[PDB]
C-alpha cells in the first residue's frame, strides 16, 4: 500500500538526436529511437498516474 | 598495346536528342566471374522451350506455398501446374494471394476465392441478419495475405480490408476496415512484406503491423510512421518483392518515375540516367499498364520490368561497377520480350507468353524462344583514339554447344549513331570447343569509335573479352 | 479518476532487424534491442489493463 | 480482474556496457542506453506493483 | 618468369550448355596457412577405417549431452556408442532430440522416446479421463528439444507442439499446441537456437520463444516477427547449426535453390553460381531427400550437404578469397562419398556408413576408405597464355608417410574440357621426406590451357603450390 | 642480399602425418618492442628460485581479497602464505572461493568453509527443526562467491545452489536451487564474470543475474539469455578469467576441442591448427584432467594451459601478427613444467610445483629452475631457396648477466623434420655486453632450409633478430 505511493524515478526525459551516432544508424531507426524515448516517457507517466490512482483506490476502500 | 574494351555497357548518342545514352545489351546477361583476363564473361539470356497448352495469354503467377504447386491464370482459365482448377473471368493482369483454406485471384474488382475442395466463394458483405458490420466494399484493386487474412485495396480509395478469419469468405465482423491516411493517396497496389501489411499509395507507402488487441471492435492493424517511405508506385503492378525487400517505379506524382528499392524507411535508386530515359518517355497510363517480376536463377538475382514496348532485366550479381541493365526482346526487330511470368517450379522455371496461349520452361542448353533465331547484341563505349590505327579484334568464346554454325557480325561506328558495314565471323561451330573468334585489319580510327556485336542463333552466346590491339 | 481512462499511445511495435546496424551491434545487443522493443510492449500492454482495473476499482469504490 | 495477477515477463535485466559498441556511441549516449535499461527495470517493477495493488483493490472492493 | 597457379577452384567449361563452371577439388581441403611461397596448402580429407559392426545403414547421429555419449541409428537398431539400447524402426533418415529423461528419436511419424532406464514411450494425447486438453498430433515430421520440452512438428501442417514438463510422453497439458501462421507454408523443418524455436518452413522461418506466462491456457511461446527470415529449406534435413547459426537450402518456393546461411534475420548466400547449378541439376524430391550436417577438426569448420549424387563440403576456414567448396567422393569414379553422420566423440570423429552396415573413425594417418584407393583430384584455372611455352611444372609435396610410393598423374586441357595425355610421376615415396614433384618440357601453349592433378593413393595427399615457367 | 628470419613461430611437417605444424617456441616469450632492425625480440621465460617448503603438491590457488594475502592449498594442508591455517583432505585439485566472513574450498564433492577465526564449517542442509526448506545437495563440482553467496554445482547435475546470506554455512533459507536448464546439459563448472553467475556447461553456457526480488520463495536469479555462449568447457578446471572475460576449452560435444574466448556472447577461437592438433592428440578424460589459468607480468598477458603433456602458454600481448603460442618445459627433455598456479603477491609472483612439495618465486635475474639447466628452443619457418648459399648467420643477444659461459646449438633441417649437426656458439659471457652471436658459412641450399637455435643455460636468453646473408 505504501510502496503505491512514490513514483519511480526516470532517466534522462528524451534523446538529443545530436548524441546518436547519425552517420551509423538509419534515419528509420533514428526516428525509432527518438520514438522509443518519448514512448518510455509517457509509459513511466501512465504507470506513475495508475500507481497514483490504485493507491487512492486502496486507501479510500479502507 | 593490347587495349579491353568492356561490353558490359556501351556509350552512345540519342539521334532525337543528342545526348549521351548509354547502350544496353539486348538478350545477353553479365556474370561477374574472374576468368581468363577478364573479370566477368556475357552468357545469352536462356531460351525457351513449349512445356505444354494454355488457353488464352498469362494474365498472372505466384507459387502456392500450401499446394506446393505454381497456380497461374491463361486465359479465361486457371490451371494447377499441368490441371485446370476454375475460372476467371476478365482479360487483364489479375493479382493473386493464397492460403491456407483457399486459393485467391483479384479480378474484376472482385476477391474470387478458389477453394481446394472445389468450391468458389466471393467475397461480400456479411448478411444482414448476422448483425455483424456492413461495410462499403466498392471494387478490389490488389490482394494480398498475411496471418490468414485476405488483404485487399478498395479501388479509387486508401481504404483496405481484411477478411474474417473463421470465415474468410467475408471480411471482418468488426474492424475490417482501415485507412492508410498519412496523406490524400489512393491506395495503387498492397502487398506484404515480413509481418507488415504494405500499403503503396499514389505518393506515399505506409506499412501496418497486427495490434493483438482482443477487444471487439478495436484495430487490429496501425501504421508505423517510422517505417514510411515517401515514394510511391507508378501502376498497379508496379511493384515487387526483390532482395529482402521492395522493388516499385516511382509515382508520377513524386517527380519523373524511376526504379526504386525500399531500404530502412527510404527509397534508393537503382536507374541508370538512360533507364530514367526508357521509363520517362512512356506516357502515364502506359507506365501503369506496365508489370514487373523477379526472377533468380544460376547467381542472378534478377528483377524484370514488362514495360508495353521495352523489357528491362536489371541483375543485382552484376551491379559492382553500377547499376546493371540490360533489354529482353524477341525476335530480329525490335518486338518485346514474349516470355512473362516468370515462376521456378521443381528443377524448372516456367514462363507464360504475352502473345500466343501457351507456356514454356526456360532451358539452358539453348537460347532460341519457341524454336526460333533470337538476336543479340554487344556494345562497347565510345573511346576517343586520334589517328591510331587498330587491327586485332578479338573476343573468346564458348563453342560446341550448337546445332548449327553461327555467325557473327561485327560492325563499328564513328558518329556513335550510324553504324558501317557489318562484317560475319564464324562465332560457334558445332563439337568444336577450341574456335577462336578474331578479326584483324578493323581499320583507322579519325576521332572516336565503338563497336557493336550481333549475334543470330538458336544457341547459347558466351563472350568473355573483347581486347583490341591499337598501334 | 478519468485520467485513467485513456490508454497511452505508443511507438512503432518492434524493431524489424533491418534498420538496426547489423554490421556494428553485437550478438547479444542485436538481440538485446529486439528484447527490449518486445518488453516495452508488454510493459505498456501491463500498465494500461492496470490503469483500467484502477479506474474500475476507482469508480466501483 | 484476473489477468491483473500475473505480472508480465522482463528482458535482459541491464546493459552490460562491455556488449554496447564503444567506439560509436558517444559518452552521453553510452550513459543513456544504461540509465534506459536500468528505468525499463523500474518501470516494470512499478507496473508490476500497481498491478498487484489494482488486483487488491479490486478484490476487497469485491 | 616463373607464375604460380592457384589450386583451391579451377575453371573450366561444362560440356552440356558450355556455360563456364568451377571444377572443385576432390577429396582434398584447403588450408590458409602460409608455407614456402604459397598463401596455403592443399591435404587430402583424412581417410575412413572401419571401427566396429552394425546392422543396417546409417539413419541418424547426435551428441547425448546428458549421457556424454553419442547416440546413433543405424539400421534397425539404436546404438549407444559401441553397446546397443533400443530397437528403431522404419529405413529412412530419422530426426533425434536427447533430454535430461529420455533420448528421442522421430521415426514413422511417432516421436519415440528411449528412457535411460529401458523402458520405451511413444507420444500421445492424455488420457480422456485425466481432463486435460486433447489434440490432433497428427504424423510427427522433425524434432527438438529446448527447456526440458520435446518440440515437434506435425506433418503437412505448420502446427507444432511441446511436451509437458512433468509428464514428457504426453503433450502439455493447456498450451501444447502453437502455429506458424506468418506464412501459409508447411513446417517441414524444426530446430532449436539459442533459447529459441526455430519453425524452417516452406517459404519462411520463424523464431518462438518463451512467454513465461504462469496462467493455465496462456501461450508459453509467442513468434519473434523481428527474427524472421523470408527464405526456407529445402527438405526436412537440408538445415544444420553452422557458425553459431543454421544453415540450409533454399526451397524452390522462393526462387533456385542455394545455401545460405541465417543472420540476425538475414539470409546471406554462401553458394558459387558453380554450386548453385549443381543443387538445380536435381529434381524437388532428390534434393528433399538431400541431409546436410557440420563437421569441425582441426582449424576447419566443414559445412557437408549429402545430396543424393554429389556430396559438397564448404569450408569456412579458407573461405577468405571465395566460397570454398570441395566434392568428397568414393572409389575411382563418381560414387558418392560413402560417410555420412560425422560426430566427434572423444579423441575420434566416428562416421556411419551410406552402403554398408558399418561405422568408421576418421584417421587422419591415411586416406584410404576402408583400406580402398582413393581418388584425389586438384583443378587448376584456366589462362590466357599466347605462343607461350612452359617447361617446371612443380608442386611442393609432403612426403615420408606412404606404404607405398604414390603415383601423381599430369593432365593438360587446351579446349578446357577435354584433357590430353596424362603423365605418371612419382610424387610419394616412403620414408623419404625430400622429394621433388616436378615434370619438364610441359609443352607450347597455343590459346590457353589448364591442368589436372590426379593422385591415387591409400595415403595423405598434401600439394602447397603449383608454380609453372613460362618463356 | 640479407635476408630476415622470423623466430616466433616455426615451419614444420609432423612425421606421423606429414601435415605442415608451426613448430612453436619453448621457454621463450615474444616481445613487440621495436629495437634495432626488428619488430620485437624473444626472451626466456623467467626461472624459478625456492621460496619455502610445503607439504603436497599443489592444488589450488587464490587471492583473498578480504585478507589481502594468497591462500593456496599444498598436499594435504592449506596455506595463507608462509603460515598454515587449515587441514584439507583429498589429493586432486580444488576450486577455492573466498568472503568476508571466510575462505571457502571445494574438495571431495564438500564446500568446506575456513572462517577466519580458526573454526570449519562444511555447507550442509538446514536443520530439520528450522522448517526451512530442504534441499538435494548431493556432491560439489566447483565453487565461487557473489554478493556474499557462496555458488557451488551440483556434481552430475545441471543443478547449482547459493548459500544464505545470514548463514553462509547453509543453503538460502527459501530459493537456493537454481537450475541451467536451457540445454540438457551438465553444469561443469561455475564461475562469476562481473555481476553475472556463469554456469559453464558441457554444450552451453549461462549468465545469472540478481533479480533483487525481496518476497519470500521467489528466485533471486534469472539467466540471460542474450548472453549465453553456445560453445562450453571440456573439464572442470578448464576455465579462467582472461582479459575481462573467460576463456576455456571447448567440449568435445560441440566439437574438436580448441580455445576460446568468451566475448559479447559469442566465442572468438584463439587457437591455431598446430595448437588445436596438439589438443585434439589427447583424450577426452585427459582433457579433462588438463587446468589452465591467468598470469601478467611486464607488458604480456599470459593464458597458461597445463594439459598432462604440454604446457602451452598465450601471450595476448604479442599476438599482433596472430595466435601466439608457446610451449614451457622442465629439464632437457619433454618433461612437463614443474611449476604451476602462478601468483603475484606483493612484489613476486609465487608458483606451486606440479612434482616437487616446494612453492617457489618467480626471479627475472634467472631462467633456471630451482637452480637446473633449461633448454630454450627457437625454430624459424622453412623457406625455400633453391640453390641459393646462405654464409653469414647472425642474432642480436643481450649478455652480460651470465655467471658462466652459455653455449648455443645451431642446427639446420632440410626436409623440416630431421635436423643435421649442431654447432656449438658462444652464446653468453659473464661481464660481456658487446659479444656478437654470428656463424658464418651455414652452407649450401639445395631445396628448403629451417633452423633450430638450441640454448642450454641458467641465465636469461634474449635473442632479437635473425638476419640471414642469403647470395
Amino acid at each position: 500500500d505504501p510502496s503505491l505511493n512514490n513514483p519511480v524515478v526516470i532517466q534522462a526525459t528524451r534523446l538529443d538526436a545530436s548524441i546518436l551516432p547519425r552517420n551509423v544508424f538509419s534515419k528509420s531507426y533514428l526516428l525509432y529511437v527518438i520514438a522509443q524515448g518519448t514512448d518510455v516517457g509517457a509509459i513511466a507517466g501512465k504507470a506513475n498516474e495508475a500507481g497514483q490512482g490504485a493507491y487512492d483506490a486502496q486507501v479510500k476502500n479502507d | 598495346p593490347i587495349q579491353q574494351l568492356p561490353m558490359m555497357k556501351g556509350m552512345g548518342k540519342d539521334f532525337k536528342n543528342a545526348d549521351y545514352i548509354d547502350y544496353l545489351p539486348v538478350n545477353m546477361l553479365a556474370t561477374p566471374k574472374e576468368i581468363l583476363n577478364s573479370s566477368g564473361y556475357l552468357r545469352s539470356f536462356p531460351g525457351i522451350t513449349k512445356r505444354y497448352d494454355m488457353n488464352g495469354v498469362s494474365r498472372g503467377v505466384e507459387y502456392n506455398t500450401a499446394q506446393n504447386a505454381v497456380y497461374r491464370v491463361c486465359g479465361g482459365k486457371l490451371y494447377k501446374g499441368e490441371s485446370e482448377v476454375g475460372d476467371v473471368a476478365g482479360s487483364g493482369r489479375v493479382s493473386m494471394a493464397h492460403g491456407r483454406t483457399s486459393q485467391a485471384v483479384g479480378v474484376n474488382g472482385q476477391l474470387v476465392e478458389y477453394r481446394y475442395d472445389g468450391t468458389v466463394k466471393t467475397v461480400s458483405n456479411w448478411p444482414a441478419d448476422s448483425g455483424f458490420t456492413q461495410y462499403e466494399l466498392g471494387s478490389v484493386r490488389d490482394i494480398t495475405r498475411l496471418r490468414g487474412r485476405y488483404a485487399w485495396s478498395k479501388d479509387g480509395t486508401d481504404s483496405w480490408f481484411i477478411t474474417d478469419l473463421e470465415d474468410e469468405s467475408h471480411p471482418d465482423r468488426y474492424s475490417a476496415q482501415y485507412r492508410a491516411e498519412s496523406q490524400p493517396d489512393g491506395i495503387i497496389g498492397i502487398g506484404t512484406w515480413r509481418d507488415f501489411i504494405v500499403c503503396f499509395g499514389s505518393s506515399t507507402i505506409e506499412y501496418f503491423s497486427l495490434t493483438g488487441a482482443t477487444t471487439a471492435g478495436a484495430a487490429l492493424y496501425v501504421a508505423q510512421p517510422s517505417l514510411m517511405v515517401q515514394k510511391s508506385i507508378a501502376g498497379t503492378y508496379c511493384k515487387t518483392p526483390f532482395a529482402d525487400s521492395y522493388a516499385f517505379i516511382s509515382h508520377p506524382a513524386t517527380g519523373a518515375p524511376s526504379v526504386y528499392i525500399i531500404g530502412s524507411g527510404q527509397a534508393s535508386p537503382i536507374a541508370t540516367a538512360s533507364i530514367e530515359k526508357i521509363i520517362r518517355s512512356y506516357t502515364a497510363e502506359e507506365m501503369a499498364t506496365g508489370v514487373m517480376e523477379t526472377l533468380r536463377f544460376d547467381s542472378h538475382e534478377l528483377l524484370i520490368i514488362h514495360l508495353p514496348r521495352h523489357v528491362l532485366v536489371y541483375d543485382a550479381s552484376s551491379s559492382q561497377n553500377g547499376p546493371q541493365w540490360c533489354v529482353l526482346k524477341t525476335g530480329l526487330y525490335d518486338d518485346v520480350y514474349r516470355g512473362v511470368d516468370f515462376m521456378y517450379e521443381g528443377n524448372q522455371i516456367t514462363c507464360g507468353d504475352k502473345s500466343e496461349a501457351v507456356v514454356g520452361q526456360l532451358q539452358f542448353d539453348i537460347s532460341s524462344q519457341y524454336d526460333k533465331q533470337q538476336e543479340h547484341l554487344l556494345f562497347t563505349p565510345l573511346f576517343k583514339a586520334d589517328n591510331a590505327r587498330c587491327f586485332d579484334l578479338e573476343v573468346e568464346s564458348s563453342t560446341g554447344v550448337a546445332q548449327y554454325a553461327d555467325r557473327l557480325f561485327l560492325s563499328a561506328t564513328t558518329d556513335g549513331i550510324n553504324y558501317g558495314r557489318e562484317q560475319m565471323i564464324e562465332q560457334n561451330e558445332p563439337f568444336v570447343y577450341d574456335k577462336r573468334v578474331l578479326w584483324k585489319r578493323v581499320g583507322r580510327i579519325r576521332r572516336l569509335i565503338g563497336f557493336k556485336l550481333r549475334v543470330i542463333t538458336k544457341s547459347p552466346v558466351t563472350l568473355s573479352g573483347c581486347q583490341i590491339r591499337l598501334e
